[PDB]
């Protein structure tokens, strides 16, 4: 029962991958991965992570 | 490209050929993703009408032996972008010789209808291609590397204007910074 | 009342110690080694109670010195100099042996990457 | 104590107004966004041995 | 013809044959402190030409796949003689530079270079949230190098010549007073700095006024049988220098 | 607009002159200036002494006392209250005017009026908007004795009524002394045979003021607690003293424990700091 | 400000208009630590009251530096042996702000 | 009210006069009016740089 | 020595040994211990910037016999505190001979790179030391007594001025007095 | 009252109540070096007040069989700050001196002093024919003592009082400028010397202008109960000094 | 009836406010925090026989 | 290094801070005890005379 971030942001473009889509209890300083929804192509220029901060929230994510 | 410094180097070389292409990009400071993040672009994406008429400066960082010529060329919207050289010699184009003087000024003027263009993409106020063509070739002497690198540069006259205050599309925060 | 101080931490030998709020009780001090050394031990230390005074959490840090490995021979040509070790910003000048023919550049320098010693390129060569 | 300067309006086609300061402060006061002027001479051209712009600057 | 620039400060002279334009500053010409500006009260040192004179630093070599070079002038110039001197035993200084950057080619050698005088050149860290320490910002007359991809050292700067450590884009850097030494026309990387500061006098050692940045857009490119060395030499002087507040031998 | 002095430049000097060797047992401050010792500079100097100035440093809004009343309460002499006006009670605006000896002012006051729902069973209610009376009485007027008395008839006394959800109260009053200054400070008795009470608590005689509820007695229980914000302006100042150093007891004295001068050290000379290494 | 009610059983009430003190600290001075702390009496410092409904609170500020300007950018250090904190944070020293609800202590929880 | 700068009309020209060509490693904008390459006419520009200013 | 008259009573003796140290403090007007609780210094707690120049007279209370030599000295930040005789005689410095008028004025110049200071602590705006120093010794005649005592006071010049007002962090208090 | 006198020099400052009267020199004041009579070349170095100032030299204590001190001022001022640095990175230099020796005591005390700026005082060696170690003619800023008896230690100064360690009468030594500390009546050892040499400007370390000596004529004598520690303090401050000829760092 | 005064503003880089008084009492004003003048004649050097700074003042 | 010898001790009365070995111009300091009187100079110091280390003068006494 440690510390704990929320679901990661839904973002109307990326979906979560396939070992963080289902898992709750994100600890502090986890790193998630998205991928793009199926129908949309990488921006090359951003990378796709997310950490949790010490705040309980995650960085910001806009558009992968 | 984009994670290096060669984004910014524009390939020339000698070809076999003359009358090809060299680059092109399409004129639009602000929504085109070749001068979106310059310092004219992140001035100009805080505003959403601009106007008035564009310097751009080809600088030639090769030898001191090589010398060509270019084609630089600004070419109206309302046909297509030119497929050849001789098409694109018909809009507003200059001959650069490459000399003791080793950089030349394409001004881009003012040919609208109305009196500002949109900073974002809409279809009433397209401005224009910018291309450049091979005049006549690179020609180096013996034990001269051929391929070199054009540096492009970009900036406003002093009849410029920008007139709508909005937030830029390029700021994004999650939480707080703490 | 009022806070006891902890005892002047001093110095690291080619480090810093970097005292951001005091050295009072319940302060952080950081520990950073400086370029061509690599730290060893703890990076931070606190003012924490110990007995029935103040003391610090951990012990001095130390500073090793970084190498890069032993520098590559290169086919027909020797090394003008040669020294035992090589640490940062330290070059060897490859020389090259009659009839033979230097490619590219004569030296390369030693760098460090993901704090590990590594050479800056590949060594020349000796054609002839 | 008043002073009337001019409002901001179109061109092709001098409406004046009004302002009172009442506070004993001078950062009390209303912004004052009717400075047009500008100065570009020291950002662009910021060399010595000033050049022509129709010789070729060099040799 | 205008190719040709001579320099002369205190008992030192630069001579170029290949000069092009020689920048100054934002329009503005380094000068002693007013008495209307001042807020120190004793009598200032003014010290002599002893001070306002050049001084060379150490060399670079600029290899194929170099990326970048820095400085950090009210540190760089720590060692040397009496300006040196007056840093360590003053509490106050305040000074203009001029900064000469030296590079030559032959003709069949092509490449470009980008020099610029970044004022408050706060650098970033590598990994993010951690201390950086003082040796990795400025090493004295030794130039610390850009890397091409991003940097991960402990208590070191993010070093990526694709953002030159503040967090810009390094096409931007133009906005500074700068110069471009191309191999085929220049030679004349001089950039007469004023003091800028937002206090009339500041301490030497721990505020760095600016950024001395070196970095090649068109690289170093060249045929076989040229001449592989290329080096650079960064030569810079002060101007209109003063001191106040003297006390004892200061933080070395 | 009055700038501090500014600094002329000197240079060296070997004379009969000394500006330094004064004698300080003749109750005498130097008057140095920093050009005469050292070699200065020209430095004309921009700063002003504005906001050290009397007015500058006394007219701020303090607060000299709180004061609590209820609504509905089963004794009669918690439904109102009263404070008799001085101000001392509370330390800082105390210590600022006892840095002065006499003061002659005007003071601007101004209630900062909030009412908390005290607890009870029925606690659901739906009550209007509460009225409050703040009555002044000068000294030896009449008094109150509940919150239905006829002495709340306010015909001669300045009285002020709030309804709650509005701008605070504030008014102004005049200097209501009878000698030509206040008095911080009274060395005297109050009889003339040298008995009686000592110190200034002959010479406060400021009456007092009286709060109260103007609507009737509510269904359930509501606390109110009025803030006196006292700020004076147009202020005179006369013959200076050292600020308390020890802290006050009471309210009609200045008895006090005795303090030390100030921080103590671990030796009377300085050198660099002892703490942990290199 | 706004104000909402937070979830509780005891959810119908009979409130009356909310009160705030908003309290600026210059730097050095002393701090509350609680809401019926006796350092909340402003008698120096300045701070803002309101009333729950009407306009929002508005006040000018001078230019509150020690410098002739303000810095966005400091390359520097806090000691002079060039060592502790690096950067901009030196040169903030602004004070802080101190926010509570001038009322007592509610029968609800509100926001 | 400080307008922008105008349009000047030009005509043919064939000199020794060059304003394209100037020398960008100078550390130098060039400062080319759209009148000295392309033929252009009177243009009486009524444009006011006022909401690019710091304070707006 | 807080708790009597000992604490204004500086200790001078003859030494057996010159070059010695007398006192010493930080010059700080309302954070440092020595002068926080002077005039100046309650004064000056009320405020939270401070400028200009620092008298300092030293009044010797000794015998009319007696005489000697020190060496009252100021020393600007920025090295350590000064810890030999030939160290701090770097500094702005006056040699006091003890004659017939029996004080001297130490005037600390306003030597700063801001145009204030802060009156609390902290390490952007340090502002010095006072050390003083036995420049030879005491010299006393026989049957008089050797240990006497030097008075130390301070005030403010003509171009002292203070800027924001705050409360004293001194004054305390936990119920209404009544 | 014309005991009173008060000294400025930079920003140090000595105040005496119970001075005689100032000596100034040969009857001339220190002055700069015309450009009639000079000799380099390039710009000298007139620096700030920052080296014209008093510095304090270390204190000696004079007991009852005390015999007399001297030092080597431009060798003795070799690490007083910025004097001391101007010192080692120039060649050539030129500085008057302003000395003021103080000594106090009560009036129950009783005693005499000479205090002497002698030019050129060329030292004897105790032994006759034997090389002198520099560190036995000038010690920094530490007095060496002379001695009652003739001394013998090898590579020393002959250290007898009777001859002031230049071979004359002792007696003879008020033909230069001097004055004399009666505990009586005196403290105001105060002799102003300009610059004398036979070049007009001159090594500093290579050459010793002057020696200063405190030499007690009649002994210190006091009653029992008084102060028996009577320190002298020597304070010295340069005056209208100018270098020339700037290098690397010297010989310490 | 009104009278105008100048705002307190930063030097070295005039500005008028108006007043008017509405009340018949003069407690009613605003506070006078305009008056910067000094006379510490009073307090320092509060001797007869005004001394000098130059001599000694005594003997 | 030439050495002075061992310092002479007085009677009834202490050295205060009494080195190990004692060079050239340095000097002990004599204090004295409670109920007993210094005569003469507190501090003698050490000097070479024919290359020898020697102190400068007899030592105090404290006579009380
Ligand atoms: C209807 C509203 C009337 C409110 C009445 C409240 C204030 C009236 C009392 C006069 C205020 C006098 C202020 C204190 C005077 C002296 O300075 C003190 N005794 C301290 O010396
Ligand atoms: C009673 C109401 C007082 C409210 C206090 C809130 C604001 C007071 C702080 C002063 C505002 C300074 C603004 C920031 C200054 C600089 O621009 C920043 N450090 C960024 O450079």
């Amino acid at each position: 029962c440690n510390r704990s971030c929320e679901v990661p942001t839904r973002l109307n473009s990326a979906s979560l991958k396939q070992p963080y889509i289902t898992q709750n209890y994100f600890p502090v300083g986890t790193v998630v991965e998205y991928e793009c929804r199926p129908g949309y192509r990488r921006e090359p220029s951003l990378s796709p992570k997310l950490t949790c901060l010490q705040n309980l929230k995650w960085s910001t994510a806009v558009e992968f | 490209n984009v994670n290096s410094l060669e984004a910014y180097r524009i390939p020339v070389h000698s070809v076999t050929e003359t009358g090809a292409q060299v680059f092109g990009f399409t004129l639009q400071p602000g929504a085109d993703t070749v001068m979106e993040r310059t310092l004219l672009g992140e001035i100009l994406n805080y505003y959403a009408n601009w106007s008035g008429s564009i310097k751009l400066t080809f600088m030639y960082c090769g030898s001191a032996m090589a010398t060509g010529k270019f084609l630089l060329a600004y070419s109206p919207p309302g046909a297509g972008v030119p497929k050849n050289r001789r098409e694109a010699m018909l809009g507003t184009h200059i001959i650069w010789d490459i000399g003791l003087q080793s950089s030349c000024v394409l001004c881009v003027p003012w040919i609208s209808q109305t009196h500002y263009r949109f900073v974002s993409k809409d279809i009433y106020t397209d401005a224009g291609f910018i291309t450049c063509w091979y005049q006549t070739s690179i020609v180096v002497p013996a034990e001269v590397q051929n391929q070199s690198v054009i540096l492009c540069f970009v900036s406003a006259c002093n009849d410029f204007s920008v007139r709508l205050l909005r937030d830029s599309p390029f700021v994004r925060q999650t939480a707080f910074y703490q | 009342c009022k806070k006891k101080s902890c005892p002047n931490p001093g110095e690291i030998r080619n480090g810093q110690i970097d005292v951001p709020g005091g050295i009072l009780f319940g302060a952080t001090i950081s520990f950073s080694c400086n370029t061509g050394y690599k730290l060893f031990g703890s990076t931070s230390s606190f003012c924490l109670i110990s007995g029935s005074s103040v003391q610090w959490s951990d012990p001095l840090p130390e500073c090793r010195e970084i190498y890069c490995p032993a520098p590559p021979q290169i086919d027909n040509g020797i090394i003008q100099g040669e020294r035992d070790h090589y640490g940062y910003r330290q070059s060897v000048t490859y020389a090259c042996n009659k009839g033979f023919t230097m490619i590219g550049e004569h030296s390369i320098y030693c760098t460090v990457n993901n704090d590990e010693g590594e050479w800056s390129g590949p060594p020349p060569e000796c054609r002839g | 104590g008043a002073q009337v300067s001019t409002q901001k309006t179109g061109a092709h086609e001098i409406i004046h107004y009004t302002n009172i300061n009442y506070y004993k402060d001078a950062a009390s006061n209303s912004a004052n966004r009717q400075d047009f002027t500008q100065d570009p001479g020291k950002f662009t051209e910021p060399v010595k041995d000033i050049m022509v712009k129709s010789l070729p600057a060099l040799n | 013809s205008d190719r040709v620039r001579s320099i002369t400060l205190g008992n030192s002279t630069i001579t170029t044959q290949e000069s092009a334009n020689v920048v100054v500053g934002y329009g503005v010409w380094p000068d002693y402190l007013s008495d209307e500006e001042a807020t120190a009260e004793d009598q200032p040192t003014q010290p002599d030409v002893a001070t306002c004179r050049f001084y060379t630093l150490d060399s670079v070599s600029w290899m194929k796949e170099s990326q970048g070079w820095w400085w950090k002038f009210p540190d760089a110039l720590r060692d040397m003689g009496l300006f040196g001197q007056n840093m360590q035993y003053h509490y106050l200084g305040r000074s203009g530079y001029t900064i000469h950057v030296q590079c030559n080619a032959s003709k069949f050698h092509q490449g470009c270079l980008l020099v610029v005088c970044v004022p408050e050149a706060e650098m970033g860290a590598a990994n993010i949230n951690e201390k950086i320490n003082r040796e990795h910002l400025s090493n004295g007359e030794v130039a610390n190098t850009f890397s091409g991809t991003k940097s991960s050292n402990t208590n070191d700067v993010q070093q990526a010549v694709f953002n030159a450590g503040m967090g810009v884009a390094v096409g931007n850097l133009t906005i500074f007073p700068h110069q471009w030494i191309n191999l085929r026309t220049n030679n004349c990387a001089t950039i007469v700095m004023p003091y800028i500061n937002s206090v009339p006098m500041d301490n030497m050692f721990r505020h760095y006024n600016f950024t001395l940045m070196i970095i090649p857009f068109a690289k170093l490119d060249y045929a076989a049988g040229s001449s592989t060395y290329i080096p650079i030499t960064v030569t810079v002087a002060p101007m209109c220098a003063e001191y106040n507040g003297l006390r004892l031998a200061g933080h070395q | 607009v009055v700038r501090v002095a500014d600094t002329m430049p000197s240079g060296p000097s070997n004379s009969e002159s000394i500006p330094a060797l004064t004698a300080a047992e003749t109750g005498h401050t130097s008057q140095v200036v920093p050009s005469d010792t050292i070699q200065t500079r020209h430095v004309r100097n921009f700063h002003v002494r504005s906001e050290s100035s009397v007015e500058n440093f006394l007219s701020r809004s303090a607060c000299v006392y709180i004061v609590e009343y209820k609504t509905r309460d089963d004794t009669p002499d918690k439904m109102y209250d009263s404070w008799v006006i001085n101000t001392r009670q509370v330390a800082q605006l105390r210590r600022k005017l006892e840095f002065f000896t006499y003061v002659r002012f005007d003071v601007e006051v101004t209630f900062v009026i909030t009412s908390v729902q005290d607890d009870s069973t029925r606690q659901n209610t739906d009550t209007p908007a509460l009225t409050h009376q703040i009555m002044y009485v000068p000294p030896g007027g009449p008094i109150p004795q509940a919150v239905d008395d006829y002495n709340w008839q306010t015909s001669t006394n300045p009285s002020v009524f709030w309804t709650e959800g509005n701008a605070p109260p504030r008014m102004s009053i005049p200097f209501m002394s009878v000698g030509n200054a206040y008095s911080n400070f009274y060395d005297g008795w109050s009889h003339f045979s040298q008995t009686g009470v000592y110190g200034f608590n002959t010479l406060n005689n400021m009456g007092k003021l009286y709060f109260r509820h103007v609507n009737d007695k509510t269904i359930s229980p509501i606390t109110s607690k009025v803030r006196i914000y006292f700020k004076p302006k147009h202020v005179k100042a006369w013959v200076p003293r050292p600020p308390r150093l020890c802290e006050y007891t009471h309210k009609d004295n200045v008895d006090f424990e005795p303090k030390g001068v100030t921080t103590s050290r671990t030796q009377l000379t300085i050198s660099n700091s002892t703490h942990v290494e290199n």
